[PDB]
RNA sequence: UUGACCUCAAAUCAGGUAGGAGUACCCGCUGAACUUAAGCAUAUCAAUAAGCGGAGGAAAAGAAACCAACCGGGAUUGC
RNA sequence: UGGUGAACUAUGCCUGAAUAGGGUGAAGCCAGAGGAAACUCUGGUGGAGGCUCGUAGCGGUUCUGACGUGCAAAUCGAUCGUCGAAUUUGGGUAUAGGGGCGAAAGACUAAUCGAACCAUCUAGUAGCUGGUUCCUGCCGAAGUUUCCCUCAGGAUAGCAG
RNA sequence: GAUGGGGAAGCUCCGUUUCAAAGGCCUGAUUUUAUGCAGGCCACCAUCGAAAGGGAAUCCGGUUAAGAUUCCGGAACCUGG
RNA sequence: CUUGUGACGGCCCGUGAAAAUCCACAGGAAGGAAUAGUUUUCAUGCCAGGUCGUACUGAUAACCGCAGCAGGUCUCCAAGG
RNA sequence: GUGAUUUCUGCCCAGUGCUCUGAAUGUCAAAGUGAAGAAAUUCAACCAAGCGCGGGUAAACGGCGGGAGUACUCUCUUAAGGUAGCCAAAUGCCUCGUCAUCUAAUUAGUGACGCGCAUGAAUGGAUUAACGAGAUUCCCACUGUCCCUAUCUAC
RNA sequence: UUUACUUAUUCAAUGAAGCGGAGCUGGAAUUCAUUUUCCACGUUCUAGCAUUCAAGGUCCCAUUCGGGGCUGAUCCGGGUU
RNA sequence: GUGGCCUAUCGAUCCUUUAGUCCCUCGGAAUUUGAGGCUAGAGGUGCCAGAAAAGUUACCACAGGGAUAACUGGCUUGUGG
């Protein structure tokens, strides 16, 4: 569902406007936060060790 | 309920563009044989005032070659244009304002307006007064250019659509206050019944999804989802964000 | 002032005489009969009209052919003298 | 070049035919609600009223892709 | 359910028409003066403005005046707002009823609008109000039990013929 | 607002130059002659819509109970042939 | 004073209809004279101009408001102090 | 949506909306697939969008609290605790708030004050020349509004 | 899931005019034998002008008043693009 | 001894489901699934003899009511005097 709609509306686009287009919607800090909350998750076992 | 203003819009009614004044659709010269294997000079007569347009106008007469006559089209004029010009299009047209180029044989940089989307429709990217398209890169192999449109967006059209090289003349029109509602009156009497404008906040609930309250205030959000209905569409439709950002 | 200074601004006509039934019922901007449907080739008529009906049927006028129809009938379509 | 065939046209071509009215009864389409349910939504009113198309002195149906389960009947219609 | 209305009025379009006399005195320009220069000052000219006083016109603030079985189903008188434009208006034309049009009052849509008018369905339904037409004779009550979206009504038992 | 078309069970709806084989114009030629055949030209593409818009051309004098730039007398103008 | 007009000036993010109709120019098709023509955008001369409306009021009595209603209803002309 | 100019528009994305090109089995229709059955059928797996999970967004709807110490600080709670301004204001119940002024006397007016029932920032906040048949207070002039009535004209 | 193909279907333009392939003629081109290719393939100081199946060349006709064919203006496929 | 020492401690039709009879029917004749019946329970209506159910109206409407409020009058006089 999602490659339906990225080539429907996103086929005549550049990296550069994508990364500006994602960033103003803030789709990108929330991949951000998901990762951060991974590093979190070894951090934890590794402060019980 | 009733139906809203905007619902009745449609119809067309009282709601059709005044064009009683108007010279003709303002198109480029269609493509037949000479603009496509090399070029075809034709001559600026007139630079007129278009009514309900903030552009003005060029009429620009050139020879058929099939049949002993004149045709004149109406071109939107580019800024620096002037009576007396001889106006080139074609294919082998050379590069100067005016001149109704395709965009597969301009370089980096160019700067055109009254840009065809495919090629043949006569003029459809940047036609209002300031506006211009720039030609960000091309593409030889599956032959396209990228555009950058005023919108600032970054189209991909084919490289045989045309452009007149230049700006549409009568920029700078909007930088100037209207001042007066007898100014705003003249402006939109020309154009179509849409002005003045009543907030839909100030209606009575049978008029509006705004109206009614004891006091004016809105109630539900003014975001609109895109799958609303005809008669919900009233206020900020589809809105990513909103507020002023700083 | 709706009612007495309103009615003195009334001097235009909605409707005018129709070709068909003479009725002036002609709409003169719709170019249409409101009685009898002109120019319309079918006759205006309805069942929950039915005095109306009763008011522009067959037999409300001179009937200049169709007398004659039963007295021809009964003597058999005949010719000659 | 000439002559066919097929298909498609044009004629104030020769001769015809359709429309509209009436509409009680008839053959179809479309189609409500008031009402009743002591409220009301399925239901009912009603496969009705209004609307539309089409006939005749009648129309329609009609000589079984029927009814039956009996010792079987035998087109349709009506009481 | 099916029709009829924009002759009033709301709005857009097309084509026409109408609007004394004053007050203020905007740009532009001319002359003189000053200054070292930037430029400033003085006197004229000019005649701008959804400017202003005020007729015709358009409207309708107050007297809560007159009238209030009126001249009139909205008028009369004085006092008023506005008066070159977002002005006023004729004719043509477009939009039709859960529809139109609305500088937005639920306003206007033919004295009808918080859903016009006409005809039909329709003799719509009403536990609710009113009425219900001659005489005499004989007998003669109940407002209580139980159940009910029952509490202005019914059923059932009782009372009566 | 017809037509060509396309919707709609249908009353009818859309559209007005559209996915149409959409017509008429002058010279003449022929002088069995009628108007075909010699030709050649042209592609708008129904029609309705203003008694205030556009628009060929008339004035004076007199005259009636009641008509007049309309009648009478005089003097003009335009269009078609 | 009313009205017509000319040359200008101011204003606009307003720059303020269309068609019928008429004329001219470019072009050089074709037709053309010498004992004769060619021209009717010059002058004079001839004939015809069909159909419908045409009176009156236009408002404190001819229109609309149940009426001979102090209401409403578009416009032209405009003497002296 | 707000409503000239000037000057500003604070904090909050937890809720309700709106919006993502994120990540992907939780919810999970019809068709299709598999198994059982003699078949009707039953049972599962798979399973689009949207929900659900994760972000953004307040000139989107809106919201802007308590307990201690000495305006400031600490603590609890919460998404964040009313910022700049303004006020008995057309918004203040108590209330005819308190002080000053205006008057002989003022529930009226104005200027201040602010624990403000229940002020507050495009729900726009504050200010503001000119304008107003808008609402309110005071002063001069003026008068039959009144003390306190009288007279005249027309109909 | 990606990706061809075009004739169904869909969009657009034009009074369905210059589509595609091949060939000339020039330029670059390096040819390793003879041409592999690729670009072109009548118009740019100037508010004039560009039309009569086109002049010329050539071949017929029956010369005369002229008329016709080819070329000028390269072939092939009828897919309007 | 046919529940609780006694006086309270609870629920129709339709539908579903369970137990029993393994009985009756599926109507052209049979077998087997499936379905429908008979007898006795359960799933529940607390508004408890048992509708499936949010507001607002200062724009409001209709049928009624002095069976019924918001004055005065009347009885009473707690309270007030
Ligand atoms: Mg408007
Ligand atoms: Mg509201
Ligand atoms: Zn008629």
């Amino acid at each position: 569902g999602k490659l339906k709609k990225i080539q429907k509306k996103y086929a005549d686009q550049d990296e550069t406007e994508r990364l500006l287009r994602l960033e103003a919607l803030g789709t990108l800090k929330g991949i951000e936060k998901q990762q951060q909350r991974k590093k979190e998750e070894i951090m934890k076992r590794e402060v019980r060790e | 309920g009733r139906v809203i203003r905007n619902q009745r819009k449609g119809a067309g009614s009282i709601f059709t563009s005044h064009t009683r004044l108007r010279q003709g659709a303002a198109k480029l010269r269609t493509l037949d044989y000479a603009e496509r294997h090399g070029y075809i000079r034709g001559i600026v007569k007139q630079i007129v005032h278009d009514s309900g347009r903030g552009a003005p106008l060029a009429k620009v007469v050139f020879r058929d070659p099939y049949k002993y006559r004149l045709r004149e089209e109406i071109f939107i004029a580019n800024e620096g244009v002037h009576t007396g010009q001889f106006i080139y299009a074609g294919k082998k047209a050379s590069l100067n304002v005016g001149n109704v180029l395709p965009l597969g044989s301009v370089p980096e940089g160019t700067i055109v307006s009254n840009v065809e989307e495919k090629p043949g429709d006569r003029g459809a990217l940047a036609r209002a007064s300031g506006n211009y398209v720039i030609i960000i890169g091309h593409n030889p192999d599956e032959n396209k250019t990228r555009v950058r449109l005023p919108s600032g967006a970054k189209k991909v059209i084919s490289s045989d659509a045309r452009g007149v090289i230049g700006v549409i003349a009568g920029g700078g029109r909007v930088d100037k206050p209207l001042l007066k509602a007898g100014r705003a009156f003249h402006k939109y009497r020309l154009k179509r019944n849409s002005w003045p404008k009543t907030r839909g906040v100030a209606m009575n609930p049978v008029d509006h999804p705004h109206g009614g309250g004891n006091h004016q205030h809105i109630g539900k959000a003014s975001t609109i989802s895109r799958g609303a209905v005809s008669g919900q569409k009233a206020g900020l439709i589809a809105a990513r964000r909103t507020g002023l950002l700083r | 002032g709706k009612g007495t200074p309103s009615f003195g601004k009334r001097h235009n006509k909605s409707h005018t005489l129709c070709n068909r039934c003479g009725r002036r019922s002609f709409h003169v901007q719709k170019k249409t009969c409101s009685s009898c449907g002109y120019p319309a080739a079918k006759t205006r008529s309805y069942n929950w009209g039915a005095k109306a009906k009763r008011r522009h049927t067959t037999g409300t006028g001179r009937m200049r052919y169709l007398k004659h129809v039963s007295r021809r009938f009964k003597n058999g379509f005949q010719t000659g003298s």
